[PDB]
């Protein structure tokens, strides 16, 4: 019974869609920090380069 | 009559108060228009978004360890004992409309806040914006960075979660108990008892929503006031000197573009909060001392401290009837890191001798040793961060966990040296490239000489040309040099009609010569101002 | 070099702006409009472009409003119609909001870069060393305030004010911080050897001499009978089970008196233990610690789960290597030998619980840890 | 009328202070020292007085420190040795702290009033209507920023930016406030007539048709069996008892399942009721409401405790006057008649619970309130 | 007891008596009926950060 419950949880966690956007793997801090530094920070820096000037 | 209303309101304001001169000064203040000077604005905007989302979050968050069975909507966690903090975090995620989005954009804003603070720190350090006039600004900014790191720690520790709880248990509790003379006393004072003391999360909630944000707001006010009144520094350029600010006024251009940049940063953060899942606590059961996970990492801004914990080689000392665990090593390491970061400008000036009032930034290539040291420090920080992530790195990229740990251990003394050497030589070679451009002109396509078969690159001089072909070398002035005729007056006049169809030739000609006149007018104005300053 | 008493009336807007720049130390050079040529259709195209961006921002803001008001939000159980809509609900909120404000920002930037005139205004920077008049006047004001006050002449007042402020600050800081300061070594936890400090005692410390503390397995049952007695036969070679210090008095969670004792057992930091069954073939590789040679019950070894370094549970038990790995900082403890760290930050072995079987064959602790079990601290190893 | 390029070197402190006042528009008139005559002993006495005040501040600060560190603080149960010390522990903290800082402040005030020189400095106030140069230059700068930007010429941008900002603000505000906005009339509370709204339903609402809801007395027992079934004989003429809607399923608080139902019963805003035994002599003065004529059981009347005006309990009961008084705002209801308000802010009678006795004689509600019982609201009386 | 009685009087009764939106404001503020499990946390936020700010 306990093993069946664990199996049910494993299947539910595997087949459950990520609520709140693309689930970056399942690891929170590391994928999330990488996604920040790439997506958000490249977007911000590129927008800053667009708005400002080079000199 | 909106014009009449505006005039009457202005007259009433200038009669009740007298802000005409002050407001004119604020509007006329000139700010350099370099992109790298928006990096601090990114952090400021992320902080503002953090405040706005945090107020919303506090309207729904309940800090407490009071045990409760969920009995909510989330089926996978029903009847499980959890703290009221976790229960209300789950309520924000599920029960409250848009609460999941608000908390996700809050966490993404926290990550962007840390990242933009780091990028701004890199900008100022490498450009030498901390020198004589602004060492105090550097210092308060370093305190601000430390506060941001620890507030993010407390923020993702607020909803009592398995991941955040085990992170707290490790860092806070273990490293606090480790401290030799007062470690256990600090632990008991902070937690009001043993580790799971029933005041920890309320105390962190207070520190995180009121105390640390208040200090950060005061320090950001001081920071912005200092930047405002110690007029913003600028890179060397045509009309830019140590005693002027070349750029755009606050009112017409700078205000508009800063507001638009804030809008776009808010948009990026909202898009991330929507499309990217950040800290899905529901997958993470409520904190229990027995339950664990393999990942067990902090946010990226504390990942370097965690990596220091992992990599430092288990050196414990046992004085007479006592213990000095390995946590104190990392505590002292963090102390040293923060002390050196805060005291760098003073260390820099002690080492070099620079006590001059510096208002013109230095190019990181133009300052090799500082650029090399900054590169070495960034390499060490990245090594520590990836060492903290070594668990997931080993899992996904098939590398032995021991192999990653020892790669980190060896590289934290090897990689810094390699990066220092490479960055120093790279900076000197960038200087050499700049001087090659200065003395030979920009490079272009090759040509075969008429009489003989020599090949010459057909350079383009940037200054007066000698009576013969070779030009008179120019003097380096600390400003970037155009190494591509791309960015000079060459090949830049596409048909100005549209993407799919042209415009009338008369319109195209009018527009193109109008643009030519405008750009040469700008160049002539800058040249005349430069000549006027000394000549 | 005059303040323009009456010329301001006929001064034009450009002249007045130049005058303001002059007064503020700002010289506007090359303030030129973006579209000097009138009537061109490139101007109209750029106008329409920025208008399209702003209208996209507005349409996306309206979309945010409409999706927030009318969308299948609310959690939907697993594998239920509406789960997809719920899953992409929050993404739609964020997409609409971010796209709206981002498009507004893009429109504003395009307006600045295409329509607002271009300027290279240069401001005179008066940084550093305020003029000697201002410096000397400030110094005179402060020095006159100090000396006129007659301080640094009333030695008794100078010292008495210092003493008073110092004493008041001392008292106030001490009264502020003494509420927080607590003695970690106040004997509070009862024990067979009298009340002892918290750090020494865990859930495995016998409250009274000879108390039976079963290695109860923590079934995941939500609330009722969370901890149930355990037997050696339940584990099989190469198996690990997290056990807790359960007492007969700490019966099932049905009552309210219980379910607080059980919650305390579950939440005890130093409570959880891992019971591992060493394979009989590998029992010959076991090396035992001083005073812990008889702790193991046959091939059952009970080691604290709390990592000896910073106290994370060390749950990652690897059989066929007999290595108890901690996930927090990747420290391995050799279970075969006394659970000594053979890798990672840990430097002290995991505390080994003495185990045996009571009447009826249930596993019970045969004592208490011979050392403090959590992570190390200053007052340790003595 | 010159900035004193080199005169500042020989300008004295007084001259520099006067120059600073002149620059700032401040003329310091009669800045005179308090003790022009030197060597007088009145000066020494005043010096010693301010010193004594500062030293009293310091001694009281040290007293605060010593008292806080070493005083018998901590609660003492009652009539216990050390209770007197505890009772004035906190008063001593406050006395020492306040006396210390108050004495420091008194010393500072005395120093200002006795040693710091007296001045009647007068500052030139430049309030109102900044000079025309500043006003016109600011107006020119703002108007140039507006017109040069080319706005109020791009009607499409002017309207599109407004629409975009308005739509984004609408979406953002709605998204901010929709988390809070909850429908008060969502049927959530189950009932014999299907789910109903919380305001309509109370703890006395029969969950299923024919349910028995005993008027259980709330004994003060800490936690176990807090609610106990009740019998009419328990009250005597001119008696009031606070009763709650207890179900057989809501057994004593021993179990964890119970002690949550019981906590819900206790915390129910509309749950508590007051059962009043009308004196048989005065039973003939009773007037009864429409549809509430058979609600009373003999001489027992069960009225909601929640005051009909703002919902405070009306717990005060006056026998031989039969007046249910509410402490919050002094409203009296005539219990003899239907509990109609005969004084105070309340304008609606308290809801009357039907009551009776089941088998064994225990008091049970004979139904539910025929009206909503809490304080009134917009959706009421229909 | 005292302050909760004061809350029950003012914040609950006055808010819930307001004609067009009274009950709606009451439920938005209290997360539900009067003893809603979020009232004191919300007031704590309002009282330590929001209103003092
Ligand atoms: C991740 C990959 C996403 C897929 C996109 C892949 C296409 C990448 C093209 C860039 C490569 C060319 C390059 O190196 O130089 C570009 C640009 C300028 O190079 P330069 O020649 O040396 O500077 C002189 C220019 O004239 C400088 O003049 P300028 O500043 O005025 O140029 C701006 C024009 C031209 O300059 C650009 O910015 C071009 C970038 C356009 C691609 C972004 C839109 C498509 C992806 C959106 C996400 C979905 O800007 C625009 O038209 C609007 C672009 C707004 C910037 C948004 C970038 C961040 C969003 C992408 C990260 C999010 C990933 C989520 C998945 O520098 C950049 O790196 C732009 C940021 C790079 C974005 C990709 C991030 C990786
Ligand atoms: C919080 C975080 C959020 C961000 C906030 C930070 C923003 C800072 C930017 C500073 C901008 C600023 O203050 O401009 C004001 C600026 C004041 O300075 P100013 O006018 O240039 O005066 C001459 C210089 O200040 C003379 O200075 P200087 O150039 O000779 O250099 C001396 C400088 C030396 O440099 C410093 O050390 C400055 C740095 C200050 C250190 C920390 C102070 C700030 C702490 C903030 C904490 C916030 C929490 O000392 C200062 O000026 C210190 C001023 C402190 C103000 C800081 C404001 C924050 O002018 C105005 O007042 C314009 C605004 C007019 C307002 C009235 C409008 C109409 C009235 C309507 C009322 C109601 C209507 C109903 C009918
Ligand atoms: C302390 C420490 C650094 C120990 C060493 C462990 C380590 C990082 C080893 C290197 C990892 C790599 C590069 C493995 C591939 C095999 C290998 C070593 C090849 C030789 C390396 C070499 C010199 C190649 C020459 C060309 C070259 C530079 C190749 C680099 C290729 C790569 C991987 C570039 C990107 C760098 C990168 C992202 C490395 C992983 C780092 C992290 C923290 C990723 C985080 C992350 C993870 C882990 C997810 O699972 C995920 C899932 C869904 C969405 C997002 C993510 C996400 O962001
Ligand atoms: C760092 C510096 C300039 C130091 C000055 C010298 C000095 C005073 C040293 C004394 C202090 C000491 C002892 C320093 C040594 C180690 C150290 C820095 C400790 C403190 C750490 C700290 C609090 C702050 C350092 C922050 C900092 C400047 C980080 C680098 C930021 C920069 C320039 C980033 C490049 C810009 C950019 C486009 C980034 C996005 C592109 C990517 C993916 C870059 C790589 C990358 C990065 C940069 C991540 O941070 C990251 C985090 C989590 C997961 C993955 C990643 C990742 O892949
Ligand atoms: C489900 C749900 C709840 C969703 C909502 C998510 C949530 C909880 C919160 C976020 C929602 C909100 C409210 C989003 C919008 C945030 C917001 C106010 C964005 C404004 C950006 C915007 C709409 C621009 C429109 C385009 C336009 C016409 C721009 C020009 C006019 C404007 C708006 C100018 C703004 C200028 C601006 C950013 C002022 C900031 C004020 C502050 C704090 C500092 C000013 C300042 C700045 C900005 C410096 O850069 C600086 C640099 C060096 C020295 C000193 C300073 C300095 O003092
Ligand atoms: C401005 C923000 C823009 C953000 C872009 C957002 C991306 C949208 C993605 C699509 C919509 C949302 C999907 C939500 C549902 C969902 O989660 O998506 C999974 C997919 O996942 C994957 O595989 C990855 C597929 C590759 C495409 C996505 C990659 C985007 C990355 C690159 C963005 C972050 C930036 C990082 C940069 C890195 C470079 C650093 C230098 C799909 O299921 P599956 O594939 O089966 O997942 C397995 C379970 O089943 C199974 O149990 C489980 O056990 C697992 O095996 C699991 O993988
Ligand atoms: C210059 C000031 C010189 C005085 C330093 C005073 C600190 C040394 C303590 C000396 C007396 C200790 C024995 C008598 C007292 C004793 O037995 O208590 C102990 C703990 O000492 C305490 O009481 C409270 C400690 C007072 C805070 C000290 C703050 C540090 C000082 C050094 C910094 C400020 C001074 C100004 C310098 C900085 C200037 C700034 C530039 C143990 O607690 P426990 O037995 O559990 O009872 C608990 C109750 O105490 C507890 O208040 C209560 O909270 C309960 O929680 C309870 O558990
Ligand atoms: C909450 C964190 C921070 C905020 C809100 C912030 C904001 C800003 C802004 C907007 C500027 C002017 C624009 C620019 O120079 O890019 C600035 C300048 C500066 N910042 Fe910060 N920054 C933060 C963190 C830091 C850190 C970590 C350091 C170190 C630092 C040191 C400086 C210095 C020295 C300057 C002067 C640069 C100059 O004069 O151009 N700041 N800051
Ligand atoms: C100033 C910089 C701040 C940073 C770096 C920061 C960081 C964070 C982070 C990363 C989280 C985790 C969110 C999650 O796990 O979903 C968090 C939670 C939280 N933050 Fe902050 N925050 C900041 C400011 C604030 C402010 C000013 C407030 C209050 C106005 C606030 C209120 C909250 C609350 C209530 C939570 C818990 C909500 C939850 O568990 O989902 N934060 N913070
Ligand atoms: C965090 C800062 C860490 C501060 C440690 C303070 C150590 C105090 C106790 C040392 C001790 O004598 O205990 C016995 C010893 C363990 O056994 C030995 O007698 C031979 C040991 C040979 C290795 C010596 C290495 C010393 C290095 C440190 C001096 C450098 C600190 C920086
Ligand atoms: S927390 Fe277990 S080895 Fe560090
Ligand atoms: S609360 Fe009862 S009369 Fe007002």
């Amino acid at each position: 019974d306990e093993k069946r419950d664990i199996v049910a949880y494993v299947r539910e966690s595997a087949e459950t869609p990520s609520y709140g956007g693309y689930g970056l793997g399942g690891f929170g801090p590391a994928p999330e920090g990488m996604a920040m530094w790439i997506i958000g920070m490249v977007a911000a820096i590129g927008v800053a380069m667009w708005i400002g000037s080079r000199a | 009559d909106f014009a009449k209303l505006a005039a009457a309101q202005g007259d009433a304001i200038d009669s009740r108060y007298h802000p005409s001169a002050a407001v004119r000064r604020q509007l006329n203040k000139v700010f350099p228009t370099h992109w790298s000077f928006l990096l601090g604005e990114i952090a400021l905007y992320s902080f503002i978004i953090l405040l706005l989302t945090g107020v919303w979050l506090t309207l729904f968050f309940d800090p407490s360890m009071a045990h409760v069975t969920y009995d909510g909507v989330y089926q996978p966690l029903r009847g499980v004992q959890m703290s009221r903090a976790y229960e209300t975090a789950l309520d924000i995620s599920f029960e409250v409309r848009g609460g999941l989005f608000v908390r996700q954009v809050h966490h993404w804003a926290a990550l962007m806040f840390a990242a933009s603070i780091m990028v701004h720190l890199a900008r100022i350090f490498f450009t030498g914006a901390f020198r004589r006039p602004r060492e105090a600004n550097w210092v308060i900014g370093s305190l601000l960075l430390i506060l941001a790191m620890f507030e993010g720690f407390f923020g993702y520790s607020l909803p009592d979660d398995l991941l955040s709880g085990t992170g707290i248990r490790a860092a806070l509790s273990g490293i606090t108990m480790g401290i030799p003379v007062i470690g256990t006393w600090m632990h008991w004072a902070l937690f009001g008892g043993d580790f799971p003391g029933e005041i920890l999360i309320p105390r962190l909630y207070a520190l995180h929503i009121l105390l640390i944000p208040g200090i950060i707001l005061a320090l950001i006010g001081a920071h912005l006031a200092l930047v405002w009144f110690q007029k913003h520094t600028q890179f060397p350029g045509p009309g830019r000197t140590e005693t002027n600010v070349v750029g755009v006024r606050v009112m017409p251009v700078f205000a508009v573009k800063s507001g638009a940049f804030f809008a776009m940063i808010t948009g990026v953060l909202g898009l991330m909060g929507g499309l990217l899942t950040i800290n899905p606590i529901w997958n993470l059961g409520p904190y229990k001392p027995s339950q664990v996970s393999a990942g067990s990492q902090p946010d990226f801004y504390m990942m370097w401290t965690d990596g220091l914990i992992r990599l430092w080689p288990a050196w414990e000392f046992y004085p007479f009837g006592h213990t000095i665990p390995q946590g104190v090593w990392v505590a002292v390491g963090m102390g040293l890191v923060f002390a050196l970061l805060i005291a760098y400008p003073f260390i820099e000036k002690k080492v070099t001798g620079d006590d001059a009032h510096h208002n013109l930034l230095q190019r990181p290539r133009d300052v090799p040793v500082r650029t090399a040291i900054g590169s070495m420090a960034i390499a060490l920080y990245l090594l520590l961060t990836f060492a903290c992530m070594n668990d997931i790195i080993a899992l996904k990229f098939h590398i032995s966990l021991n192999a990653t740990t020892w790669i980190g251990r060896i590289g934290m003394v090897v990689l810094p040296a390699i990066v220092y050497f490479v960055a120093y030589r790279w900076a000197i070679s960038l200087q050499r490239s700049d001087r090659e451009v200065l003395e030979h002109g920009v490079e272009t396509g090759i040509i075969k000489r008429l009489p003989h078969g020599a090949y010459v690159e057909l350079h383009q001089p940037l200054g007066p040309v000698d009576e013969h072909g070779h030009p008179i070398p120019l003097e380096y002035a600390g400003a970037p040099l155009p190494k591509r005729m791309n960015k000079l007056g060459s090949g830049g006049a596409p048909g100005t009609g549209s993407f799919l169809f042209p415009d009338p030739a008369v319109e195209h000609e009018a527009l193109t010569e109008a643009a030519h006149a405008s750009e040469h007018k700008s160049l002539t104005a800058l040249k005349e101002h430069q000549d006027r300053i000394h000549g | 070099g005059q303040p323009t008493d009456a010329e301001l009336a006929e001064m034009s807007r450009e002249e007045l702006v130049k005058l303001g720049g002059k007064i503020d130390g700002v010289e506007t050079i090359f303030k030129e409009p973006r579209w000097p040529v009138p009537g061109t259709k490139a101007e109209k195209r750029t106008e329409r472009l920025v208008a399209y961006w702003l209208m996209l921002g507005g349409l996306s803001g309206l979309a945010l409003l409409l999706v927030f008001l009318f969308w299948p939000w609310e959690y939907q159980p697993f594998g239920s119609e509406g789960e997809f809509l719920y899953s992409l609900a929050t993404p739609l909120y964020g997409l609409t909001f971010g796209l709206s404000i981002l498009s507004i920002g893009i429109g504003a930037v395009l307006f600045q870069k295409k329509f607002i005139p271009e300027e290279i205004s240069v401001q005179d920077r008066h940084d550093g060393r305020s003029p000697e008049v201002h410096r000397k006047t400030v110094a005179a004001n402060l020095t006159d305030a100090l000396e006129g006050s007659t301080l640094k002449r009333r030695k008794v007042i100078g010292l008495s004010l210092g003493i008073g402020l110092g004493a008041f600050g001392a008292g106030t800081l001490v009264a502020f911080i003494g509420g927080l300061i607590k003695n970690p070594w106040k004997p509070v936890v009862p024990t067979a050897e009298g009340k002892k400090a918290v750090l020494w005692t865990s859930g495995w410390t016998p409250r009274f001499k000879g108390e039976t503390i079963y290695l109860a397995r923590a079934t995941g049952r939500p609330g009722e009978s969370p901890f149930v007695k355990m037997r050696p036969e339940d584990i099989d070679a190469g198996g690990m089970e997290t056990v807790f210090p359960w007492r007969e008095s700490d019966g099932d969670g049905t009552t309210v008196e219980s379910e607080h004792k059980l919650t305390e057992i579950a939440m005890g930091v130093r409570n959880p233990v891992m019971l591992i069954r060493i394979k009989p073939a590998d029992m010959h590789r076991v090396i035992k610690r001083k005073g812990q040679e008889s702790f193991n019950f046959g091939e059952l070894f009970a080691y604290t789960k709390v990592c000896s370094h910073l106290g994370c549970p060390s749950s990652l038990y690897e059989q066929q290597t007999y290595r108890i790995l901690c996930p927090c900082h990747q420290s391995q403890f050799d279970a075969l030998e006394f659970a000594k760290p053979i890798f990672g930050p840990a430097a002290r072995a995991l505390a080994q619980l003495p185990i045996t079987i009571d009447e009826d064959g249930y596993l019970v602790a045969n004592g208490d840890f011979v050392e403090p079990v959590g992570p190390a601290f200053w007052e340790r190893k003595s």
